[PDB]
């Protein structure tokens, strides 16, 4: 399911108009969330 | 990870940071566990 267009997006949204998306009925591959760049912050609360 | 922090290189310890202000279900608790072994032996220990 598409995470490319929500990350490789040309135009983003303002802080007061923070952009919403809902994802359901898909398979999520959270490994290809690695080459966004050299050095980025990845913190998650609740699960390992 | 050559012994340095980074992505996929996480230090396997975490902290609590207890403050008097959190909710009733988050304060520290003190736990002690007593283990016995009821078998055949010289019976070193028992009560009054
Ligand atoms: C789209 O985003 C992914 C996220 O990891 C990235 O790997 C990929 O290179 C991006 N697409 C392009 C054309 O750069």
């Amino acid at each position: 399911c598409p995470f490319d267009e929500v990350f490789n997006a040309t135009r983003f949204a303002s802080v007061y108009a923070w952009n919403r998306k809902r994802i359901s009925n898909c398979v999520a591959d959270y490994s290809v969330l690695y080459n966004l760049a050299p050095f980025f912050t990845f913190k998650c609360y609740g699960v390992s | 990870c050559n012994g340095v922090a980074g992505f996929n290189c996480y230090f396997p310890l975490r902290s609590y940071s207890f403050r008097p202000t959190y909710g009733v279900g988050h304060q520290p608790y003190r736990v002690v566990v007593l283990s016995f072994e009821l078998l055949h032996a010289p019976a070193t220990v028992c009560g009054p």
